[PDB]
């Protein structure tokens, strides 16, 4: 009956010193039924990442339309879309379905090809912007994510500690929660190399 | 409708579906065939809610007929899959929702691979190499978990499926009066018929 | 199970470095009829405690019955009944804590919200409040109602944790509840211009001030809005 | 309709080291938007050197705590002034607990001191009196915040030996009381950060054999 | 939220704390509720967070193309008109509550706006859960005649109280000052008396700590 | 929670998980769900916490006063009877407790009772119950045999508990174990599925659903 | 919300309270009730506030374009105004209006607009939560064709006694004077009032 | 139904109106609300009809076998009374009672009992349905010690709004006077009170 | 619970009962007997809400018992279903009444007559040549109304019988597990054991 938690999942994302990090967990379930371990819930159009929780319909439905509206953007103005645009995207998007929204917990996380700058951004479920320094949590553990980020994480982390930090939030977080877990994924991200990694997790 | 499986072995896929339709106290038919084939390639099989059930399944293959005849090629099992997932987000948002589970089993002679994909009446995708609707994952899900090996035969297949449905006749509450069993590979599909 | 039907509104009070101050308006309200206009919702018990009550004043009426009764019971057989033996606010409030929790756990709750002010025997002062559901709690200021909303920003201004209650003087103080009951009456649709007013000192003792009034009232400025924002004339 | 019910806030936390236990909780007091006080204590000393905490329904809470403190009481008068042990008194707390099982005492109940052999111990109940001994707990408003930083820092939870291909888990072991409070002083400016019950002060109760101390910190006031 | 105006001598102010909630979770500790109409007509807003910014963002752009199409500064009234007309129009259900000031040809204003459409003129507004805290302050503290310097004192000083005394509101105080005759200024975070404490400890872990299973390299280019 | 209990040529296995839930909240992943009534019965805990751990020890004095009276430890069925008795008086209430009271006396041999909140109690050879019962059923059942060897038996049970623990997102933490023969209950350890998964994973070669 | 208007020998006179609340909370202790639809025809406002701005917003719009086109428009034409918004809207509106102006062929009128959208002509009108109060005192003390000062004296002693009963009327008691000689505001705050 | 009870030099007098509606039908139109439970003590009743009969006819006892064992009970004692009824069945009951009596020491007195039990004594108090339309008419003419004749003008007049107002209201006036003299039953029609 | 029978022959009365015990969408048990003696001559078959069914049989069982062993004794078939019926219709206007419905099958050893009683849970009672309790009866009334004579031999009383197991086998939505059969003539109480 809620559709914010019939599937689960967990998106966080993190800047660092001349980078980011994004992860999320793998579960897509059917309330106490886990269905499949494989479900990923981080996109990326360009260099632009965008993670998304909630309801999985929604999860597969956004991806697929940012993935067209960045596309035409592309072809239009002859250059990948920027975070900080990208964010705005995702806003108007959501908000020009107010009165009958899509049910998901959006988060952008990129570096400015021109200025250098990592970004992070969060959204509810209606469009409201969240720009955040240091980190930005999503999904059915957000309340262990909150706690998780806002002990673990100190400033200009550098990327290989920032990824340490992010998957210890992360998966410290999914283990108390019930819809959250069954695998996990961690992108770090500098200026021109990403690297994703799956992470070793307890798997109840 | 009420139980629908499939499971993904080597070189194909296999759906088994229940073949009881009932209403109120009475088991009005013992020999229904939950199933479309969409392309000789592509097999969907169907559950929910009565009446919602074939004829989202009928419409769905009449829009893939059409496909066919008009680029006289046949799509993937992942393109079928995707106009699939499409329909039922759209849906589900309508004025009245079609509420009607699919498992769509097809073998891509692109890439010699057989795929399974299971999708929900929400437009809910996932490829899988077993799945189940309605009641029946409860208990094939956690079998399948400890049974299933990515490199069975057809016949292994089969027999992993027996176990599933011997589970389901021992456990289920109702009695949904075996299964039809169909197998996608490269070849097309075919029915077995002792089952 | 119960309604409120004739109510009294906030209830405000502070410490102070001698003492504590505690007001009541003298408003006892029918819904959005401004029904009763002499009615006392702070009531003394001794020489030592006044007890401010808001919320259902049939269950005030109440109250006031359980403390005058108390007062009798605690001089039976007590030769040290106006000395060693009277009764501390402590007691009267544990008492009437007691109670309220006893009602709402039997469903038949006490529709009220309480604040028990006084100076104990030691000289400490005492400040606690307890409502309808028997919650309890203490703080350097109390406010019940609206009082919670407006009245404790303000007085926490002037006592903000324990550290400031010995550098307030009774007369910053009084100032500052008077201040409160103003706003109050500004923005409270429910409260009255009268009220009294009650100091409880550990030198001075107990002083009681009735017909007080809100006075020194802004609204000249009234004259010079106009409509509702496009209206000149 | 009448509701007997109230929520009033805060958090509350207890770790148990090798020879001492802690039991922690925020200061403030809450009724919706609104704070009542931001020095109302709900960790107490109960005698024979258990430390106790019913966070939630402060009403409750209060109820709870009395009717244990006078259990010990009644328990020295009855039982030749024997000690209360940690084990005894969480039995006797289920029991509490449980006899309003369909009118519940709406908290979160952890106490903390030690067992038999000197060690440091924290039980935890839920609000009808089910109950676990563990190293660590949090309970109230920011509990979800709290518990899972407290299973990976005091439990050693999804940190392995480097090097070792995780295959080697880090391996558990008690911490010091000063390496304890450092835990819980991050714990609760963390969940004051987040959570808008929780801030205003910090009181820990530290337990060993010698008795009880007390330790309060600042916490932020908004 | 708590957000407030205050008219002075030669213009308005306006200022609003820094929190964002979701249930009793901080969402954002350091948003902005500040929102720019035209460049001497701002905007604070409290209530559904996405809805006060669609709607003064709306507006904004509409106000911009009547300028141009105009060829004059635009006006406070204007920009109040179609914010009352369009929140009308929704019933509430746009659930924006916005104080609206600026300068404009025409002189210096204040006005509030509720979600339903109706609006009010006065010399001191406050809006949101922080509100009656805030008006406590503006009724203790207003007089006719202030300064700018006195102005933008008694409107932090609402803030304050909201952010001390409201769980809904915290963190940081902004301002926005409108003068006749002057560039608005807009002081982002022009109190900032929450600053988290130094933390106890790093947790910043051994590198390798986390068990990996696979790792690869995205491609990112074309 | 999952539980399960079944007989065998052996005697009894008992498993069980070790979550406790408050809606999507872990509340514990460390719990005890056997209760150890005396050396020849234990008791299985499913639904309420409070309930199962109350009513359950509870059960143990009632036993215990039975062989203070009677110079004879209780009868399986006559302990489970005292159980299923006290919650049917209670129906209604809204008591939540699914439980299997498994043991050995000479008059009876192994015997497993399921009682349950309804007041419903059963005789049989194999139940599971919980909340991950039908996950546990499928792995159980499709591999039970009467024979199994004691070793073969203690898998199993651990194999079937791994498996709800796995698929159902209100199970998990660890697997307590349990084998009861005439000469009563005898514990085969605790076992954290953090580690006991991936044993099982490579040893076996199943959850190929997972990513490995 | 206490309001009323009476008509008197040279014209009409409004009234109003200055009180909106939000349940008991006072959300404008200074408001503005008597509004403007044209230069001589006035209203007072009660019931919901959005509502009753978007209509008297909307009458105030058809009343300056009736004006470009056929000169200045009868009270009774702007009580129509009012009528058909408020009775073809009554399922979606909370609007208790009293319309009040000043003709030099009419003198002063009175319409009254209740919930219904129903229209009565009247000596005199009052609405509001707070007139409940007054029925008997104003019923007693009115009569027809009194003074400028008789008639600022019975609305400042029957808004002072709705204000003094109903805890949702309050503040300062604003007045409109509508007569040949053009548009009078009169204010009077408590210290005043209050003592009657 | 419209009471009021006015205390004056001499006493103090009861009125009431004679009005018993179920829904819009007028059950009795001739109701004597006003009751007697002691020679010198009476009440006026609102509410359920039912309650406030069973209470005064409780009361009535009551006072009764107090009567018997300790003499004549003065005015406050009779409300208490009144009030321990209400109060301890505040839920099951539907009563709005104003008690009136006349001690030789105390003179004239009057006490209102409101819904929730509550006791509240005053100059003069007013109650029921049309009470409401008299609050500013009553507290503007109302003074203390007035004459016989003119506490009866006053209570005649009041009355005769209320009536005027409420629909549940009507019938006659009924008037119960209580001094040192004794006990003096008055009737007005509404003939003569509809035209004042 | 759900299938409860009672075929009353010539000198025999037959109780089926099935044999599943569900909660969920779990088959806890397939062997279960959902009856209980009240004497040698007189059997009670029951279904209805889980826990009451029991409680009620066996409570039922032990007042029988007890008169049996105070009179040395049997009482009637007929005194046994009145004495049942009376504690049902005290029952239904209890605090909670017991949602139970029964059969009661003797062999009236003075008449020498089989004898069939249909008792609900509101102590509805009435003696039958055959009767069902829940959803079975809509099936096999009609059946045992064509199929049935009033002076059948056990051994036709059980194939009349197999004809009503395979009607619900082959209608019925739910799987009962099959049934328990019991005779009751003047030699006591027998059970079937492979039907
Ligand atoms: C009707 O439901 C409501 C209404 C208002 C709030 C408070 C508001 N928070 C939000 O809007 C958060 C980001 N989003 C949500 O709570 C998601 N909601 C789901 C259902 O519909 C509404 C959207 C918020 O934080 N408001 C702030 C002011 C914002 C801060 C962000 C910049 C824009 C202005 C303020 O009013 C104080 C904190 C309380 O409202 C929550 C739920
Ligand atoms: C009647 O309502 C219910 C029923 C069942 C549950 C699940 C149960 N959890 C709890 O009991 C939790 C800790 N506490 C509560 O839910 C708090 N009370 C519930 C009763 O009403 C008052 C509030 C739980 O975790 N059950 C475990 C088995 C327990 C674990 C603890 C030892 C005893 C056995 C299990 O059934 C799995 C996890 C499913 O819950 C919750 C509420
Ligand atoms: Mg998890
Ligand atoms: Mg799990
Ligand atoms: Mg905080
Ligand atoms: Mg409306
Ligand atoms: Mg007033």
């Amino acid at each position: 009956s809620d559709p914010s938690s019939i599937n689960g999942g967990i998106v966080v994302a993190m800047t660092g010193k001349d980078c980011v990090a994004i992860a999320c967990d793998l579960r897509l379930g059917s309330q106490s039924l886990g269905v499949s371990n494989k479900f990923e819930k981080i996109f990326h159009y360009g260099h632009v990442f965008l993670g998304i929780t909630g309801l999985a319909t929604d999860v597969t439905t956004l991806n697929e339309m940012f993935r067209y509206k960045t596309n035409l953007y592309k072809l239009k103005e002859e250059r990948a879309i920027e975070p900080e645009t990208f964010t705005q995207l995702v806003s108007s998007s959501l908000y020009e379905r107010r009165f009958g929204p899509y049910f998901v917990g959006p988060v952008v996380a990129g570096i400015n090809s021109k200025s250098g700058k990592p970004f992070i951004a969060g959204f509810d479920l209606i469009g409201c912007i969240d720009e955040a320094k240091d980190f930005i949590v999503s999904g059915t553990a957000s309340d262990q994510l909150f706690g998780m980020c806002e002990s673990l994480y100190e400033p200009n982390l550098e990327p290989e500690d920032l990824f340490e930090t992010i998957s210890q939030a992360l998966l410290n977080a999914a283990d108390r929660d019930a819809l959250s877990g069954w695998g996990a994924v961690v992108y770090i991200i500098k200026k021109d190399e990403v690297v994703k990694r799956y992470l070793k997790m307890r798997q109840d | 409708m009420d139980i629908i499986l499939g499971i993904r072995v080597q070189d194909s896929v296999i759906l088994a579906s229940s073949k009881a339709v009932t209403r109120g106290i009475s088991v009005l038919k013992d020999s229904d065939d939950k199933t479309r084939q969409l392309s000789p390639h592509t097999l969907m099989s169907f559950a929910g809610e009565a009446g919602d059930t074939v004829q989202f399944a009928e419409y769905i293959q009449a829009n893939i007929q059409l496909y066919s005849i008009r680029e006289d090629y046949e799509l993937s099992p992942q393109a079928v899959s995707s106009f699939v997932r499409q329909e039922l987000a759209k849906s589900i948002r309508s004025r009245r929702p079609y509420q009607v589970n699919v498992l769509i089993g097809g073998y891509d002679k692109k890439k010699n691979k057989p795929e399974l994909y299971q999708i929900d009446y929400l437009g809910t995708k996932v490829e899988l190499p077993y799945g189940a609707h309605g009641y029946s994952g409860f208990y094939t899900f956690s079998l399948l978990d400890h049974h299933y090996r990515p490199d069975m035969t057809t016949e292994e297949g089969l027999d992993l499926l027996k176990l599933c449905v011997q589970e389901l006749e021992k456990r289920m509450p109702m009695d949904f009066k075996g299964v039809i069993v169909k197998i996608v590979d490269k070849d097309g599909i075919r029915q077995v018929d002792d089952f | 199970t119960q309604q409120p039907i004739v109510t009294g509104t906030s209830v405000i009070s502070m410490k102070y470095d001698n003492g504590v101050i505690i007001a009541a308006d003298n408003l006892g309200s029918y819904g959005s009829l401004l029904r009763f206009n002499g009615v006392e919702r702070l009531i003394p018990v001794g020489d030592n405690t006044v007890v401010g009550i808001s919320g259902d004043i049939s269950d005030m009426q109440h109250i006031e019955r359980l403390l005058k009764d108390l007062v009798t019971e605690n001089a039976y057989d007590n030769p040290l009944a106006d000395a060693e033996e009277a009764l501390e606010p402590s007691y009267i409030f544990e008492y009437l804590a007691t109670v309220m929790y006893q009602r709402r756990s039997k469903m038949n709750p006490l529709w009220n919200a309480i604040i028990v002010a006084g100076v104990q025997s030691n000289g400490d002062q005492f400040l606690r409040y307890v409502n309808l559901l028997g919650v309890t709690y203490s703080s350097p200021t109390l406010a019940t109602g609206f009082g919670a909303h407006m009245a404790n920003p303000l007085l926490r201004k002037v006592v903000d944790r324990e550290s400031d209650i010995p550098k307030t003087t009774v007369q910053v103080a009084e100032e500052a509840i008077v201040n409160a009951m103003r706003v109050l009456y500004y923005r409270d649709a429910r409260s009255s211009r009268n009220f009294s007013l009650a100091i409880i000192d550990k030198n001075t003792g107990l002083t009681f001030k009735k017909n007080l009034q809100v006075e020194n009232m802004k609204w000249d400025f009234a004259k010079d809005i106009k409509g509702y924002g496009t209206q000149k004339i | 309709q009448f509701n007997p019910y109230g929520d009033n806030g805060g958090t509350i936390l207890g770790i148990a080291g090798e020879d001492f236990a802690v039991l922690a909780g925020d200061t403030r007091n809450i009724t919706d938007y609104s704070i009542n006080s931001r020095y109302e204590p709900k960790v107490f000393d109960c005698g024979d050197n258990i430390v106790m905490s019913a966070n939630g329904f402060a009403a409750d809470g209060d109820a709870l705590v009395k009717r244990f403190k006078n259990s010990v009481k009644w328990y020295h008068f009855d039982h030749n002034d024997k000690k209360l042990s940690i084990n005894s008194a969480a039995r006797n707390i289920q029991h509490l607990l449980y006899g309003k099982r369909f009118f519940p005492y709406y908290v979160h109940t952890i106490i903390a001191g030690l067992d038999e052999d000197g060690k440091g111990a924290v039980y935890s109940f839920d609000p009808v009196g089910s109950y676990e001994r563990e190293q660590c707990r949090a309970g109230g408003a920011a509990a979800s915040l709290i518990m899972p930083f407290l299973d990976n820092q005091v439990n050693f939870k999804n940190q392995y030996e480097p090097g070792t291909n995780g295959k080697v888990k880090k391996p558990l072991k008690y911490l010091s009381v000063e390496e304890v409070i450092k835990l819980v002083r991050d714990s609760f400016t963390s969940a004051t950060e987040r959570h808008i019950q929780v801030g205003d002060g910090l009181e820990i109760l530290i337990v060993t054999k010698d008795g009880v101390r007390k330790e309060f910190y600042e916490l932020k006031r908004d | 939220t708590t957000i407030v105006g205050v008219k002075f001598n030669n213009g308005v102010v306006i200022a609003a704390d820094t929190r964002s909630t979701q249930g009793p979770i901080v969402a954002d500790k350091n948003c902005a509720k500040l929102h720019r109409i035209s460049p001497k007509i701002w905007c604070a807003g409290a209530g559904t967070a996405a809805d006060t910014e669609a709607v003064t963002q709306l507006i904004g752009s509409n106000i911009e193309l009547h300028s141009l199409y105009t060829s004059r500064e635009p006006r406070v009234v204007s920009a109040l008109q179609m914010l009352k007309q369009h929140l009308f129009k929704y019933q509430g259900h746009i659930g924006a509550y916005l104080i609206v000031a600026g300068v404009d040809p025409t002189g210096s204003h204040l006005f509030s706006i509720h979600a339903h459409g109706s609006t009010d003129v006065g010399y001191y507004l406050s809006l949101g859960s922080g509100s009656l805290a805030a008006m406590a302050v503006l009724e203790s503290h207003w007089k006719q005649d202030l300064t700018k310097e006195e102005a933008i004192k008694l409107a932090s000083d609402a803030i304050q109280a909201g952010i001390w005394n409201d769980l809904g509101s915290g963190s940081n105080v902004d301002v926005c000052v409108m003068e006749i005759g002057k560039d608005a200024e807009y002081l982002r975070n022009y109190l900032t008396p929450n600053v988290r404490e130094e933390k106890q400890k790093s947790y910043k872990f051994p590198r390798g700590t986390t068990a990996v299973l696979k790792e690869s390299i995205v491609n990112i280019c074309d | 929670t999952t539980t399960l209990a079944f007989r065998f040529q052996g005697g009894i296995i008992v498993a069980v998980d070790s979550r406790a839930t408050a809606g999507n909240w872990v509340a514990s992943q460390t719990v005890k769900k056997v209760i150890e009534i005396n050396p020849f019965l234990l008791g299985t805990m499913a639904g309420g916490a409070a309930d199962c751990q109350f009513w359950e020890t509870w059960l143990g004095s009632q036993c215990r006063l039975h062989e203070l009276r009677e110079k004879e430890r209780i009868s399986v069925a006559a302990a489970s009877k005292i159980l299923s008795n006290l919650v049917y008086q209670y129906k209604g209430a809204g008591l939540s407790m699914g439980t299997m009271i498994c043991g050995y006396t000479r008059k009876e041999g192994p015997t497993i009772y399921y009682v349950d909140s309804d007041g419903t109690r059963l005789k049989g050879d194999i139940f599971c119950v919980g909340s991950g019962q039908t996950f546990a059923y499928g792995v159980l059942d499709s591999n039970y045999k009467w024979d199994l060897s004691v070793e073969d038996a203690l898998y199993l049970g651990k194999r079937s508990i791994l498996a709800a623990a796995h698929r159902d997102a209100y199970s998990g933490g660890s697997v307590n174990l349990y084998h009861v023969t005439e000469d009563g209950w005898i514990y085969h350890g605790n076992h954290d599925v953090g580690e006991l998964f991936w044993k099982v994973k490579e040893e076996e070669g199943s959850f190929n659903n997972v990513i490995g | 919300t206490s309001i009323m208007a009476v008509t008197f020998k040279d014209g009409v006179i409004l009234g109003a309270d200055s009180r909106t609340t939000t349940g008991a909370y006072i959300a404008n202790r200074v408001t503005d009730k008597l509004t403007r639809v044209h230069d001589k025809i006035w209203c007072c406002r009660s019931g919901s506030a959005a509502d009753t701005q978007a209509i008297a917003d909307i009458v105030q719009y058809h009343l300056e374009l009736y004006t470009s086109q056929y000169g200045t428009p009868s009270t009774e034409t702007a009580a129509s105004v009012f009528k058909e918004l408020c009775y073809e809207n009554k399922d979606n509106l909370t609007a208790g209006i009293i319309v009040a102006g000043y003709d030099d062929k009419n003198k002063g009128e009175v319409y009254t607009i209740p919930l219904g959208g129903s229209v009565h002509k009247l000596p005199y009108a009052i609405a509001g939560s707070g007139s409940t109060f007054i029925y008997g005192y104003c019923d007693k003390n009115f009569r027809e064709n009194m003074s400028k000062e008789e008639t600022v004296d019975f609305i400042k002693h029957s808004l002072s006694q709705a204000i003094k009963w109903d805890g949702s009327s309050g503040g300062v008691i604003r007045m409109v004077v509508l007569t040949a000689a053009g548009v009078e505001r009169l204010i009077f705050y408590p210290d005043e009032y209050e003592q009657l």
